């Protein structure tokens, strides 16, 4: 189904079908690490968690991190046999491509080499960003996990006057659902479920199946498998509590929720495995 | 990059270095955008990464196709489809005789189709000017130069300020709106529409305030009734002079009542009320060019 209201600028069904049709263009394999026998699934969590902290330091958007995550997972599905020391270069270069795509004033190249503590030079990043973009066939415009949550939050707080392009939803509850998604993305088995399913399943754990269905259009049977998989991750967030909306100097308060944050986590991803 | 032989330089601008090339075996001609990577300290430019990724998912007959992306020797070649002339050179060549009205209607119709495709794919062009509109010898016109384009989310957030060339910049941009979306491209197309009719730029301003006053002089100084919230915009001043809206019989004399209606809706001050590209295709101005499809009312 389609949860979008009647759109004045295009057919509400057409815009939704286009967003759905491109999800079939972007493939994900939850077992792409079997192509790299030397790697373990925990290394991916350590890298993605590091990229989160890098985003918060430079106040990068959540969309920028999830672009780097998607570029990393899809580039690995095209490669074979990768060593641990090469993971940091692929990750920081995926974030370099993502920052140049999303940010208005992105950080400079040497700053991306600066956070690597010298393990990656500026020329190494430029060589890696070209190999990533060429291997991905320059398919660098995916619908991230966090982008779906932005859609679901706008539809949840749609007024009777249907205007879906101007943002209007509580920032406090948005960052709480993003916190659950930031944990689930550290586990590689999330790629089994589509990005739109993961975001709807995280929204369900903070709301209900009726609210989820009204804003995502997906039936309960579609997300039940994902919800049952997201079960351990949801409770670890509930046991520790919900996070507060931070304020970032230089960032307007109306955009404060879109800034990527970082909690220690990691240990939380291990509690979910039990 | 062996089968391609450069024929002539098309131009060098913000887009980059564009050459006209010719395939020696097939006879194909293409437009070749050259990007020197050794000069770029930040690697592939952000405008190039955006344009490539957006165009690889915007395949439409009224959008200039990106054929290939070739990385050879510290250089990035972007192979585009070739069109022999831009709209600005065609309007100048037609300035004395005037562009025929059926051709203006056909060009605008095609531009609205390519723009409706961009907006349904959640892509803003943000630089619709006659220089970026390319025509061929078969009656087609196509959108080009997506370097300033950006995909918008649902909902959108605050994007880059002061976009679009000045003469085709919407009034909400000139007044410093926080958010914007598809309405800015419709304004540009409305300016291009009137420019094809009058063979002269509609609002040829030289500064941001002069561009705004030229808009006010033609469409009237807007107020809260015609544009709710205009008095609260950051660049709005109560000291703005009060001009009366001019009769569109004097703004676009050659345009009939169906054309004046469409142009007015494309030049509405309120971006929420400004006609959409898809709705403009259904306007009675094109009722002779297209027939509506049966709508499933389910
Ligand atoms: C150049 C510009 N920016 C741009 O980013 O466009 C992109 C990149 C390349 C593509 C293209 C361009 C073209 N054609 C033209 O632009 C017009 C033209 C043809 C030939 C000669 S001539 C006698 O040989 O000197 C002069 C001028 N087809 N495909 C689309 C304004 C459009």
């Amino acid at each position: 189904g389609s949860p979008l209201p009647v759109l004045s600028w295009a057919n509400r069904e057409e815009v939704w079908k286009i967003m759905l049709n491109k999800e079939k263009t972007y493939l994900r394999d939850q077992h792409f690490l079997e192509q790299h026998p030397l790697l373990q699934p925990k290394m991916r969590a350590i890298l993605l968690d590091w990229l989160m902290e890098v985003c918060e330091v430079y106040k990068l958007h959540r969309e920028t991190f999830y672009l780097a995550q998607d570029f990393f997972d899809r580039y690995m599905a095209t490669q074979e046999n990768v060593v641990k020391t090469l993971l940091q270069l692929i990750g920081i270069s995926s974030l370099f491509i993502a920052a140049k795509l999303e940010e208005i004033y992105p950080p400079k190249l040497h700053q991306f080499a600066y956070v690597t503590d010298g393990a990656c030079s500026g020329d190494e990043i430029l060589t890696m960003e070209l190999m990533i973009m060429k291997a991905l066939k320059w398919r660098l415009s995916p619908l991230t996990i966090v982008s779906w949550l932005n859609v679901y939050m706008q539809v949840a707080y749609l007024n009777d006057l249907h205007e879906v392009l101007l943002p209007q939803y509580p920032q406090q509850i948005f960052i709480q659902i993003a916190e659950l998604l930031d944990l689930c993305v550290l586990d590689v088995d999330c790629l089994e479920f589509p990005y739109g399913i993961l975001a709807a399943s995280a929204l369900y754990h903070f709301s209900s199946s009726e609210l989820m269905q009204k804003v995502s259009g997906y039936q309960w049977c579609d997300i039940e498998n994902c919800v049952k998989w997201m079960v351990p991750f949801a409770m670890v967030i509930r046991e520790t509590g919900s996070s507060k909306l931070k304020h970032f100097r230089g960032v307007a308060d109306e955009d404060a929720h879109n800034i990527q944050t970082h909690r220690d986590s990691l240990d939380l991803l291990d509690k979910a495995r039990a | 990059m062996e089968n391609f032989q450069k024929v002539e330089k098309i131009g060098e601008g913000t887009y980059g270095v564009v050459y006209k090339a010719r395939n020696k075996l097939t006879g194909e001609v293409v437009a070749l955008k050259k990007i020197r990577l050794d000069t770029e300290t930040e690697g592939v430019p952000s405008t190039a990464i955006r344009e490539i990724s957006l165009l690889k998912e915007l395949n439409h007959p009224n959008i200039v196709k990106l054929l290939d992306v070739i990385h050879t020797e510290n250089k990035l070649y972007l192979v585009f489809e070739f069109l022999h002339q831009d709209l600005k050179k065609f309007m100048d060549a037609s300035a004395l005789t005037g562009i025929p009205l059926p051709l203006i209607k056909s060009y605008l119709f095609q531009l609205l189709q390519g723009l409706a495709f961009c907006h349904s794919h959640r892509v803003l062009h943000r630089d619709l000017k006659p220089q970026n509109l390319l025509i061929n010898t078969e009656g087609a016109i196509k959108l080009a130069d997506f370097g300033l384009a950006r995909a918008f989310g649902v909902p959108v957030r605050t994007y880059t300020h002061e976009v679009v060339t000045l003469w085709y910049r919407a009034p909400e941009i000139l007044l410093g709106c926080k958010y914007y979306s598809t309405a800015v491209d419709i304004w540009s197309l409305g300016c291009i529409f009137a420019e094809m009719v009058t063979r002269r730029a509609l609002f040829p301003g030289d500064s941001e305030i002069d561009q705004l006053f030229r808009i006010f002089r033609t469409l009237g100084t807007p107020d809260e009734v015609v544009w709710p919230g205009v008095t609260s915009m950051p660049d709005y001043k109560p000291s703005f002079p009060k001009w009366a809206r001019q009769d569109f019989s004097k703004v676009v004399p050659p345009l009939d009542e169906d054309g004046r209606s469409l142009l007015s809706q494309m030049l509405h001050y309120d971006p929420n009320k400004r006609i959409s590209a898809k709705a403009a295709l259904a306007h009675p101005f094109f009722q002779d060019v297209t027939k509506p499809v049966p709508h499933l009312r389910l």
